[PDB]
């Protein structure tokens, strides 16, 4: 005879039910915001007749069961893992349920693949009828249980609490089975002092939390200290259920929703130039139908120095109209969902994590996806032969140089701007021609997007 | 980053740079330059009126983004001789520090960095939360006490 | 670089947009239950197709803008003005856009009109398919925000809470537009110190509260102590858009609903005559169908000597 | 601004020229001006019945059009001499204390603007909150204790 | 699986690394080295200024994974003689302290463990409650009470 204590709770998360290893199972530290359960549907006959004395009773059928429930919080621990010497998180599982379908991978290029730099989960590759099956397995003091099949539905993250920023996902499952007997030894499958020891290092403070967002309509970079937000990441997972009378049944298969990478943010309002003043004013003013706003929220903030953070990116990610707050101190809150390039891409948004995120880190990620890969921060245009100057007809196949040396994208466009004396080609030939009597200059732009300029105005003239 | 005696010196040069003769009309004593931070022995106090500022606690909440909350709270007294009446006099000094707590534009109080890189600063809020006065001491003495909680947000940014 | 703070916002009410001056334009005091702001609509479509590897994805567009919206509340504050030396409140714009369509006009006899004696507003005359348009001028510290063309949606007066009566106004608006430059002098234009010195003296309390209720059938006058009790005016303002969808579009008419002077009370049960237990026993047992009782809501009491009441 | 020894003032002022035996039919007693807005010491004090009217502390609020609300805390002390029995006596002067404070209109006190110019003022709303009695005290000397938080709104500014 | 003198231990050599003159542009003083986990007596002490780092009571809290959320109070108390003005002086120490306190990573602590190796080890966050001044003093000798709450995990255990 004994109580169970949710204080003695363990959750394990396996991609299998048999053949339990630290590779195909593992455990994830919970919060105390822990649930779960499995509820019925119930149908009720009665009769209504008009005879003298009548027949008032009533009979209840078991119909079906409707899917499990479940919801957990875990907090974002990136850490690098000495076996690989490369950067990942306790329920990395999970992440890749939430994000496809096909085995798992860390190597890969989609879905929870990790680097060296940092541990990131794309969203592509997600178009499946039913993302990754996991079997979450409960240990409760002594007894087990755990859940058949189940896929995530819902990651919740809340920055606004001051505590550790904490996700919160949430699922459903086809039948909470009670298991009579242990299926593997948790001690060995569980994770060992050691990995605790190395994680606890690596907690994740809302404290600092800088915000990153940028019109790409109008290449306008805000500048907005948060006091709130959020942002959930939602597959409207639906569980179908057959509809047999004489006997209950369960719910046997899943359709995967609408992608939905919806957010929301919340701040003072700020006088000072590129503040949510100015955000304000551009949006309400402006009123277009269709908004193309690239939005980065950056939990644990950045530094010069290698510290821990976790990171969201959403391209070309829609924004709402904001809605001023009034209280003892006024905010306005704006509402984003992150749209995609195409509806089939799958390119919602990326996020990336890791114990060692530095500033130039970061942009790169921001600018490419990947912490690992590099990205072009300065540029300046250099001459063929180093020249000031130019006559008529003739051509300056003008060089350039980017910076740093190690950035991915060494190739930049080409462009004419100011002026009409010269025309240029992608080569980089810049031609000249007669009755050109104008200085002009020459423009360039990085492929990868990273947003660098580099300006070179050349006196182009008569000549001797 | 605190800033705090900053914020009293603030206190201070704003009560003396106002409260003059220049402008009578709206307030009513003049002290001529009679105001200090630094807090003395009741004994000690050469002339009469004079208004001393007290530094109190100062708590504080964090905000995501780096930001702030600082409430600091500065006391304040003010000390008296009954020349003519004390509650008439106190009444007026009190009403005069009301006054120049609340017309104007908030506190500019300086923020000195290590580099000599002195630029100034402003808090947001100012509320004279409760007046309340000392009553059976030394007739002749008086005594009133301010209590203002001047909430700010430090100049995180900078760090 | 400064934040702004809800201590020190200022509400103006203009019947035009130009031109402001301190007959077409005015500040209203407004208590710290003050709210505004305009929400928006919006569509999101996605797709369902049985192929293997659907097309998980979707696209918002946003489609209209809701009329904007907002309530404050004032105290209610009669006073003489020496101008005219012709009792007033501060807020009579505000009563006159929630009674008429016409131009404003305080020496008529509908609407709100003052006369010496008192500044009364008369219902009558209300007919419209859309009020007095108001727009409203916020002010918050140092920016500038107003709300297009408003109209009065509902008054409601609370007199259970303890607190000076008060009234809590509430309305809606064509779009919030935010302003970069000041569009009069405040000072000029608001409330000036001699107004709220004279003002301050004509506060309201609600704990002298008497009422009269008479039964015009029966013509029998009951003695009533309220306990608690309010009453609100409501227009049951209906705002129309249209609604093109390749555009985002605006609210642009309006349609007044239905007049509404709902209110009501409440009291402790009294065995003496004329009392709480004689009109719950004679409504409760002649159980007609319509009853014509003649209610009069007596806010700050009534006495020999001269008081304000509202 | 503020206005603290001006509502006591007026207060007492309002006690000193509401008590006379003008209203015989209204009012008990008649203090004949025995109020004064400041007492030395209850031992200090030579005739009888004789109101101390205090001063409190001055909570504080703030609101967002400028207005400013001021809530003032306003004991009031009273005593008699035992002529026939001290409990009824001090039921009679505290019934004609509320009198004084709940009938008429409102606080009129003068606000002395520092220009050297006084104009009329008028509080609020004067609400009691408990009455107290400090029983035990010496028999012929009684005492009861009347306290009161006169709500007053002062001149308009903090504009900025 | 408690650290607090560890932690204690942490705090003090970090003020202590972290207060050379090696970050002039950064910080205002220099303590030299003296500060210390432990002091016997204020009027004990020789040279300022002067920090000391207490220890206090330590609340903690149970997880459902067998985690351990365990506060720790840790009131630091700083002292100096009046050189030019006490409260100048103080303020630019408790300064020096919050960004010594705020900036940077996390509390390096090193645990020994019954084997008898030590592993490093850090802090969750360290987040100040409330700074203090305990104002009325003896005029050269100034005093400001800085309470900070470290949050740190121990090493997991409980798991039965």
């Amino acid at each position: 005879m004994s109580l169970q204590l949710l204080r003695n709770t363990r959750i394990f998360v396996s991609t299998v039910k048999t053949g339990h290893n630290k590779t195909n199972t593992q455990e994830i530290l919970v919060q105390d915001d822990i649930s779960w359960g499995q509820d019925s549907n119930s149908t009720d006959i009665t009769v209504n007749e008009a005879g003298p004395r009548p027949t008032r009773g009533s009979k209840r059928f078991n119909d079906s069961l409707n899917a499990a429930e479940w919801s957990f919080s875990t907090y974002i621990l990136p850490y690098k893992d000495k076996n690989t010497s490369k950067q990942i998180v306790p329920d990395y599982m999970l992440w890749h349920a939430l994000s496809s379908g096909r085995a798992i991978n860390l190597e890969g290029t989609t879905g929870a693949h990790n680097n060296a730099t940092n541990f990131m989960v794309n969203f592509k590759d997600n178009s499946y009828h039913e993302l990754a099956m996991l079997h979450i397995y409960i240990l409760t003091d002594k007894t087990w249980s755990y859940i058949d099949s189940c896929q995530i539905n819902q990651a919740e993250v809340n920055v606004d609490i001051e505590d550790i920023g904490r996700v919160t996902w949430s699922g459903n499952g086809n039948q909470l089975i009670p298991l009579d007997e242990q299926p593997f030894d948790p001690d060995q499958i569980g994770i060992d002092d050691e990995t605790y020891m190395t994680i606890q290092g690596s907690y994740i403070k809302n404290k600092l939390t800088i915000l990153k967002i940028k019109d790409m309509d109008t290449n306008k970079s805000y500048d907005i200290p948060i006091t709130g937000g959020t942002f959930t990441i939602n597959n409207n997972i639906t569980y179908l259920t057959p509809n047999v009378m004489s006997r209950v049944t369960i719910p046997i298969g899943s359709f995967t929703g609408a992608f939905e990478l919806t957010g929301s943010l919340t701040a003072y309002l700020n006088d000072k130039s590129l503040g949510s003043m100015e955000l304000y004013k551009d949006l309400i003013k402006t009123l277009k139908v269709v908004n193309r706003f690239e939005i980065a929220l950056v939990l644990g903030g950045e530094y010069d120095d290698e510290r821990p953070a976790a990171i969201l990116v959403a391209k070309q990610a829609h924004v709402n109209i904001p809605t001023i707050e009034t209280d003892d101190v006024l905010g306005t809150s704006v509402e984003f969902k992150a749209i995609p390039s195409d509806l089939d891409a799958g390119d919602e948004g990326y996020l990336g994590f890791s114990s060692k995120y530095t500033r130039t880190t970061i942009n790169n990620l921001i600018v490419n996806g990947d912490g690992a890969t590099d990205a072009v921060t300065a540029i300046t245009v250099k001459s063929a032969g180093n020249v000031t100057t130019l006559n008529r007809s003739a051509t300056l196949q003008m060089s350039v140089e980017v910076t740093p040396s190690s950035a991915r994208n060494k190739e930049v466009t080409w462009a004419i701007t100011a002026g009409d004396a010269a025309t240029i080609n992608a080569t980089g030939l810049l031609r000249a021609d007669a009755s050109k009597t104008g200085a002009v200059t020459v423009e360039a732009t990085a492929k990868d997007g990273s947003g660098v300029k580099g300006t070179k105005v050349i006196t182009v003239t008569a000549g001797g | 980053m605190d800033h705090r005696t900053s914020i009293a010196q603030a206190m201070v040069d704003r009560i003396s740079k106002q409260m003059d003769g220049s402008q009578p009309d709206e307030y009513f004593n003049n002290l001529y330059g009679n105001v200090s931070r630094q807090t003395y022995k009741f004994e000690e106090i050469r002339e009469f009126p004079y208004v001393a500022v007290h530094i109190g606690t100062e708590t504080g909440q964090y905000l995501p983004s780096g930001q702030q909350w600082m409430f600091l709270e500065l006391p304040i007294l003010v000390y008296d001789k009954e020349k003519t009446d004390i509650q008439e006099q106190l009444e007026k000094l009190v009403a005069d520090i009301k006054t120049v707590i609340d017309t104007g534009g908030n506190l500019e109080y300086t923020v000195s960095k290590p580099n000599g890189s002195t630029f100034p600063c402003e808090a947001t809020d100012m509320i004279i939360t409760s007046v309340s006065t000392d009553e059976g001491l030394l007739a002749p003495y008086g005594l009133a006490e301010i209590n203002v909680t001047v909430r700010y947000q430090p100049p995180r940014r900078s760090l």
